[PDB]
């Protein structure tokens, strides 16, 4: 047997210059690393965009040698105990270490917004008590969920979804490092599948390389578990409602694709239908989103998809 | 013993196919790039057999010490399985080298908090432990858990393979099945072999004659507790051809006597109506939109009689377009 | 003794006392003759005798005294979620089986297992039913499940396969009215002409709701110490049902079609406190089953009533919804 | 000591309107031991809370009015701290669990279990029962089943439709219609004779009753406001005094009818922001605006039909949204488009 | 630094530009770019669009369509987007609906009323109004807690019905009687356990013709001094 090292873990960024997206936030973090004084910061944004990686890279940049022991990572929603993690924070902060005067120990907490008001007040008191030695970083989805004192004391950094250009640049870097043979349509397919999700894009690239070796559209969509975009495009653009329903019933519903995947792929494909007028695309997107809302409420049947197709067809032919 | 345990596809030969997943996992192991795997699809496709075969091939004789098999949904709760995983990953033998595999079955049954805890555990022990997650529906899993794992989808078995397996089960169990009953069973199971085996065993149990009697489609529909196509066809004919009083009476009488929920009646009627040859497309547009609205309203509660009359009116009004 | 609800007071005691469910009672008698009792799935219209029959079967299996210890009655819709129900079932199964006395052993078969009755099973979600199936599989050695529901099609296939299904026919109007009349005579309830018929109509044939309404009417007539017969207006009041005169006035105002008259009437109507949902339900009943309206009118009015009911179910202002509904019908 | 509160009936004998309901409540107090769970539903400001308190006084005595107020603290899952204002007496409790939002279920469970453990029985008055969540109502049904020995619930709501059927089956439905204009006039006449208010004619009281639209609280407060404005001498020419927010909404209605443009819509937005910021609920604003628009005499049937349809749509949207100004502005824009 | 505050303004100005909604503008600036504009600072973009979508001069009007019809359609879409946002940010955590919320709250309403900006891109007023509403609801809750024993009403009923008559009984006597009315005002306050802080809070709730800021300011300072002195000189019920 041998050790396992996935590409996603292997090529996670280490220095702040490795991160591709969020140019302004990365520039601010680089400035903070340069001037050698980390303030308390709260990073917020939509979930799954890799917020904690930025503060880990910041800690690596700040601590030239103390990066191994000067970083503590915890999860606020971890049911091991809010009091338990608070006590661990107190122990880590009270544990002084040899450092240059401008640096401090760094604690990273995830899912801070899910904490109670009392828990946030306790963390605020702890941060004030050990502000001379340990600085805190809070990762949250909604900034307003964090109490006002913490927001006022901390510096808010906003993290946004990565654009397709950043995903393309990162994928090209990984491909060059991994001598991956690819085609432009394959990378376009991977970027299309992973809507700003760097982790999913890297995972799909690795899986496609393992499965087929060549990264082209057909291989990518064979590896990818979502419905094929060409099938969804044929279903959406069919001039006859019977044809659209037939394509759905045969190629998507009977193939085992879930309704969530179908509506998500419909949203993705409709958004990119360049030959259709944008007003028509917006109407189609509105209908697809309505059925997505219905599905997420627990209906998620075949009749909802058929009705979505009926409304889209009604829009298309005017 | 349950008929699901028997006739289980314990070997790759009994697997219907789609060995591309097996080959890709094998190449992941060979290249040292094996990620946390997620196998999902219809129940009974053989995900458990595939993963145990892969584990046997990877490790060899030292199977039980390096591989831990668990069911994510168990009566002992989240804490017990979490403790099991933590004590399995934390402990290291003298010959500790490589990685250790943990397999979770029926992971979609876990609650969101349990899934988040499992994701945190996977992230913590990822240095020396590789997780394989099995589920029936990938969409039921939390997006946070889906991001960690590499998704592999299992296609439903082709109808010919299902028919061959059904014939094998019938000849092994000495059961005679009507062709209509077989078609009904295949349609109801929609590719789930576990459902096929359970329904066949229950139907054999319910027969007054254990071996000589023939299982009809009526018996299959009673065993599954599903709307019979004859009832739905009668309701649809009454709606289309009879006046409002007769249609209302027929719908209420049929779906109360036979115990058919209104949403199941709508689903069956939509399934039947798809085979109709409609001259006008507006008929289909109105039918689909109105019936979807009615079903969505039913999901939220509301007045049942009003919703039934809404179904009748929606079907009647659309066919005015011919 | 203290006062007891008439629903549980007049349940049939033995299987021979179930009136109209000949088929289900016969099949259950045959199953009881066998020493092995499978999982049972009771389905049919509400208030037909499902819980009564399962209780009678349990009483015959265990005896009047041992029945309480061997039975756990649950309601899957009443509980917070799956976890509480499954934990209660686990605790009941882990609890040691009660010791039957010599009389219990010699007068009744006293099977070793314990029967668990789960009411309103069809209201469970798919995940809840799958967890229930897993729990049933875990403790199938000592517990036999009975699922009581109105729609068998709302129960998932894996769970429904394990259960032998008994279909209960809807009670005929004559049988239900005779049962209500017997209850009224036993309890000395003075009822005028058509009061029991009105109770059945309000309950939509549900004998449980009919008995509950009859008991409430009897208590109300006890409060009003005039000693007179219960009137249909009183039972309409106790059920939150709008009087037919107000419904006819609403229909006439809609027929005339003047917007201002309809608005004024709805403003006056909302001050009386009558429920708007009851008005929508009774308007649906009036219009749909009426021979003086053609097919197109009813096609339109069914959708109108459906839209109004859907909006009312969202917790909206009753006045606005009712006015919109009445104005839209007047334009048909 | 406002006249609406000074002359509130403190007993079942002091009630003056809806005599049949008073007789029924008197009959209920004759057998306190088997008191049913109650659910009182009707229009606002008709005397439901007064009748509940009078029934409590009949059962227990005047001590029910010795009301003391306290704050109870509860701990939820994930250790969330809650505070509920519980108005108590030596005999009864009053709670408004809807004030806790979706956390009303746990509050109800904990408080009712505590009261049952402490205890022949203690009456709990639940205000705004129609705004309780479905989970809270299920918990209430469970507590009714468990603690019927020591807990008797008196739920008060304005509409019984949001109440679930299982609760309705286990409670006695009591319908409280709004008083007629004659009864309101009689009550106001009693008040003015008590307070020594000059009246040119009794038709002024009829006008107040008509303007109050069956709301007895509103009619009493309007009478007091009118009396103060006229130095305790009401004349036949004395104008009806309406609240500030109603005047603002009527001004908005006149503005919408007069001019339909985008600038008018911006100024309507400013007005709506003014109303919402000062604790005027969005549903109240929508209802008042809709029924002011329908009373404009220059509009035809088509305009009014469109207005009521848009009102229904955007009322449903208000019940499902977060930011109310969005829905109110959408409704006003649609009405402006339809009036053209 | 300051560019962070200018990002929502830039996004709102760009999304309401009518050039990017013509055919050529759509080709040059596709729908993906517009949704990406939303996802840059997705907290404020729907608020800015709802704030500024009435201040444009539309150039994308269909033939026979007026500006008012376009703003009505945009407002309808904004309301739908608000419902979607509520379902997203609730406990269900439906973060997969973010692109749908983008289209419903930012892109579609902008498409309906895109054009030249008639004026300036104003910041959203909803945040300040929400804070003000929360403050006034807290004040109303405090007043209701103080006056709950004496009044038979809920909090909303207290705001809608009781407060005008409380204004007649607590502020009007000062205008016509002056310092002579201090005793009666204090007596009325004592009957409802109203502190002077509650007296200050009550007068802030009135709108339209009943605003009391100028009226209170016009009251002589001697009357206010006598009022506070008399209140502080006697014990009060609690
Ligand atoms: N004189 C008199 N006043 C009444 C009567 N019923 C109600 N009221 C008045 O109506 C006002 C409001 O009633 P309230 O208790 O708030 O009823 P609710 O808000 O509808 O539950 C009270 O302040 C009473 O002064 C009655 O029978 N006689
Ligand atoms: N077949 C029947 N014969 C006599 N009484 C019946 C019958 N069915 C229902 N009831 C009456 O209905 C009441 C309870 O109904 P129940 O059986 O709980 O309804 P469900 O069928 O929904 O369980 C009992 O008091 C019983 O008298």
């Amino acid at each position: 047997l041998s050790l396992q090292l996935p590409w996603v873990e292997k090529y996670r960024p280490q220095v702040l210059s490795d991160i591709v997206g969020n140019k302004e936030t990365i520039d601010r973090l680089q400035q903070i690393a340069k001037d050698g004084n980390m303030p308390h910061m709260i990073i917020s944004g939509m979930p799954g965009i890799g917020k904690t990686t930025s503060v880990h890279c910041l800690a690596h940049e700040l601590l030239g040698r103390s990066y191994a022991d000067g970083v503590l990572e915890l999860n606020a929603s971890d049911d091991r105990g809010i009091d338990v993690v608070r006590n661990q924070i107190k122990h880590f902060a009270q544990k002084k270490l040899h450092l240059p005067p401008g640096k401090h120990k760094i604690v990273i907490l995830d899912e801070a917004d899910s904490m109670t008001a009392g828990a946030q007040q306790a963390l605020r008191r702890t941060m004030e008590l050990y502000s001379n030695s340990t600085r805190f970083a809070f990762a949250c989805n909604q900034s307003n969920k964090i109490i006002e004192p913490l927001q006022s004391r901390c510096a808010i950094l906003r993290y946004s979804k990565l654009s397709d250009e950043d995903v393309l640049k990162r994928l090209l870097q990984i491909i060059k490092l991994e001598d991956v043979k690819y085609t432009n349509d394959g990378l376009e397919a991977i970027i299309f599948t992973a809507e700003g999700d760097m982790r999913q894009a890297i995972n799909n690239l690795q899986s496609t390389v393992a499965g087929h070796g060549l990264v082209n559209a057909d291989n990518v969509f064979k590896i990818v578990d979502s419905p094929h975009p060409l099938i969804v495009k044929k279903m959406l653009l069919a001039s006859n409602l019977e044809d659209s329903i037939q394509i759905l019933r045969t190629d998507l519903w009977k193939k085992g694709y879930s309704s969530i995947d179908i509506v998500t792929t419909s949203f993705r494909v409709t958004k990119n239908l360049a030959q259709v007028k944008e007003s028509v695309r917006l109407e189609m997107i509105k209908e697809i989103g309505l059925t997505h809302m219905r599905i997420l409420e627990g209906v998620g049947t075949y009749l909802q998809l058929a009705s979505m197709l009926a409304k889209i067809h009604k829009l298309n032919n005017k | 013993l349950p008929w699901v345990e028997k006739y289980r596809p314990e070997t790759l030969d009994e697997v219907y196919g789609q060995n591309e997943v097996i080959t890709t996992v094998r190449k992941f192991v060979d290249e040292g790039k094996l990620p946390h795997l997620l196998f999902y699809g219809p129940p009974g496709t053989g995900k458990t057999s595939t993963i145990v075969a892969l584990a046997r091939e990877i490790y060899g004789k030292n199977y039980s010490n390096m591989v831990l098999e668990l069911n994510a949904s168990d009566d002992r709760g989240i804490d017990v399985v979490r403790n099991q995983i933590k004590d399995f990953a934390s402990t290291r033998q003298i010959f500790s080298k490589g990685f250790k595999l943990i397999i979770l079955d029926e992971a979609d049954a876990m609650t969101n908090a349990a899934q988040n805890a499992l994701r945190r555990v996977i992230e913590r022990y990822t240095k020396n432990t590789r997780f394989c997650v099995l589920a029936n529906y990938a969409h039921k899993l939390t997006p946070a858990l889906l991001s960690r794992c590499t998704r592999f989808r299992f296609q439903p078995l082709p109808q010919e393979a299902i028919e061959r397996r059904i014939a094998n089960v019938l000849v092994h169990e000495k059961l005679k099945l009507s062709p209509n009953a077989e078609k009904a069973l295949i349609e109801l199971s929609n590719g789930d072999m576990r459902r096929v085996l359970n329904v066949l065993q229950s139907c054999k149990a319910t027969l007054d004659n254990p071996d000589e009697d023939e299982i009809s489609d009526d018996v299959i529909y009673e065993c599954c507790g599903a709307p019979r196509p004859s009832d739905l066809k009668a309701v649809l004919k009454s709606i289309l051809e009879d006046d409002w009083g007769t249609a209302h009476y027929t719908l209420n009488k049929v779906r109360s006597a036979k115990g058919l929920a209104l949403i199941d009646l709508i689903e069956g009627i939509v399934k039947i109506l798809e085979d109709y040859e409609l001259q006008n497309e507006e008929t289909r547009v109105h039918l689909l939109t109105k019936l979807a609205d009615i079903e969505y309203s039913i999901s939220k509660g509301g007045n049942d009689q009003i919703q039934g009359s809404a179904v009748i009116g929606a079907i009647k009004a659309s066919f005015e377009n011919e | 003794l203290a006062q007891q609800p008439w629903v549980e007071k007049y349940r049939p005691k033995n299987l021979d006392e179930v009136t109209a469910q000949d088929h289900a009672v016969t099949v259950l008698k045959k199953t009881l003759k066998s020493a092995n009792l499978p999982h049972m799935l009771f389905y049919g219209p509400p208030g037909t005798g499902k819980t009564s029959t399962i209780l009678a079967l349990t009483k015959e299996l265990y005896g009047p005294d041992l029945m309480k210890s061997r039975i756990l009655e649950l309601n899957a819709s009443d509980e917070r979620g799956i976890s509480i129900v499954r934990e209660k079932v686990k605790n009941f199964a882990r609890l040691t089986v009660s010791k039957p006395s010599k009389h219990d052993l010699e007068n009744y078969p006293c099977p070793p297992y314990k029967i668990i009755i789960l009411d309103e099973a069809d209201s469970m979600t798919a995940d809840a039913q799958s967890a229930l199936r897993r729990t049933m599989e875990t403790y199938s050695g000592v517990t036999r499940f009975c699922l009581i529901c109105n729609y068998v099609t709302r129960i998932i296939d894996p769970l429904a396969s394990r259960c032998s299904k008994f279909r209960f026919k809807a009670l005929d109007a004559s049988n239900a009215i005779d049962r209500l009349r017997f209850i009224s005579e036993q309890e000395n309830v003075k009822c005028d002409d058509g009061v029991l018929e009105r109770i059945l109509d309000i309950s939509a044939g549900d004998l449980r709701r009919g008995i509950t309404l009859l008991q409430s009417a009897s208590k109300g007539a006890q409060y009003l110490g005039d000693g007179k017969n219960i009137t249909s207006t009183q039972v309409e009041e106790l059920a939150g049902v709008v009087p037919h005169d107000i419904l006819i006035e609403i229909v006439e105002k809609v027929k005339s079609g003047d917007f201002d008259e309809i608005k004024k009437y709805v403003n006056t109507f909302m001050k009386s406190g009558w429920s708007a949902a009851s008005v929508v339900n009774q308007l649906h009943e009036y219009y749909i089953t009426n021979d003086n309206f053609d097919t197109n009118f009813k096609n339109q009015i069914s959708w109108l009533l459906f839209t109004t009911d859907s909006r009312l179910n969202n917790g909206t202002n009753e006045h606005i919804q009712l006015l919109n509904l009445l104005v839209k019908i007047s334009q048909l | 000591s406002l006249w609406v509160d000074k002359y509130r009936p403190k007993s079942l004998n002091a009630l003056s309107h809806n005599e049949e309901l008073t007789n029924f409540l008197k009959s209920l107090s004759d057998q306190p031991r088997d008191l049913p769970h109650l659910l009182l539903y009707g229009p606002n400001g008709t005397g439901k809370k007064t009748r509940c308190m009078a029934l409590l006084e009949s059962i227990f005595g005047p001590g029910v009015y010795r009301l003391k107020i306290d704050v109870r603290q509860f701990v939820t899952a994930s250790n969330r701290k809650l505070e509920l204002n519980v108005v108590s007496s030596p005999y009864h409790l009053e709670i408004t669990p809807s004030d806790m939002g979706n956390n009303d279920r746990i509050v109800i469970q904990e408080l009712l279990k505590e009261v049952a453990q402490m205890e022949r029985y203690k009456c709990v008055i639940i205000n705004e029962a129609n705004s309780l969540t479905k989970d809270a109502q299920a918990a209430l049904r469970r507590t009714m089943e468990k603690y019927s020995k020591n807990i008797r619930l008196i739920m008060v709501c304005d509409s019984m439709s949001p109440i679930i059927a299982p609760i309705k089956s286990r409670c006695l439905l009591i319908r409280c219609p709004a008083p007629s204009d004659s009864e309101i006039s009689t009550i106001l006449s009693d008040v003015v004779t008590n307070e020594r208010i000059q009246l040119e004619t009794k038709d002024i009281l009829k006008r107040i009753a008509q303007a109050s639209n069956g709301n007895l609280r509103v009619s009493l407060l309007m009478l007091e406001s009118m009396a103060l404005n006229n130095e305790l001498a009401l004349k036949s020419s004395s104008p009806i005094i309406k609240p500030d927010w109603i005047i603002v909404i009527h001004k908005l209605t006149r503005k919408i009818v007069k001019e339909r443009s985008v600038n008018s819509l911006i100024e309507c937005r400013a007005v709506l922001y003014d109303l919402l910021a000062h604790c005027i609920p969005a549903n109240i604003i929508l209802k008042e605006l809709t029924f002011s628009l329908l009373d404009v005499e220059t509009l035809n049937t088509t305009n009014k039909s469109s207005i009521i349809e848009y009102s229904s749509v955007f009322d449903e949207r208000l019940s499902l949204g977060n930011k109310a100004i969005f829905h109110l502005e959408g409704f006003i824009a649609k009405v402006m488009c339809c009036l053209d | 630094e300051k560019n962070i505050a200018l990002k929502p303004f830039d996004i709102a100005h760009k999304m309401l530009d009518g050039q990017i909604y013509s055919d050529i503008g759509s080709r040059n600036f596709t729908l993906n770019d517009k949704i990406a504009l939303y996802f840059d600072d997705f907290d404020f973009t729907p608020l800015m669009i709802q704030e500024n979508y009435l201040s444009t001069r539309p150039s994308v009007l269909k033939p026979g369509q007026s500006h008012l019809e376009a703003v009505a359609e945009a407002a309808n879409c904004i309301s739908l987007g608000d419902i979607v946002e509520k379902k997203i940010r609730s406990s269900e955590q439906l973060w997969s609906l973010l692109p749908l919320h983008a289209v419903l709250s930012s892109v579609y309403p902008a498409s309906k009323v895109a054009g030249h900006m008639a004026g300036r891109i104003n910041f959203t007023a909803w945040l300040g109004q929400n804070s003000k509403s929360a403050k006034y609801y807290r004040l109303l809750q405090e007043i209701h807690y103080h006056t709950r024993l004496g009044t038979s009403t809920d909090k909303i009923g207290l705001r809608l019905d009781y407060l005008p008559t409380f204004r007649k009984r607590l502020l009007d006597p000062f205008l016509k009687q002056g310092a002579d009315a201090i005793s009666s005002v204090i007596e009325v306050m004592d009957d409802y356990y109203l502190t002077k802080e509650d007296w200050d809070s009550i007068m802030e709730f009135f709108v339209g013709p009943d605003v009391t800021t100028a009226i209170i300011k016009k009251i002589p300072a001697t009357v206010k001094s006598g009022f506070t002195r008399k209140y502080n000189s006697m014990t009060h019920p609690v």
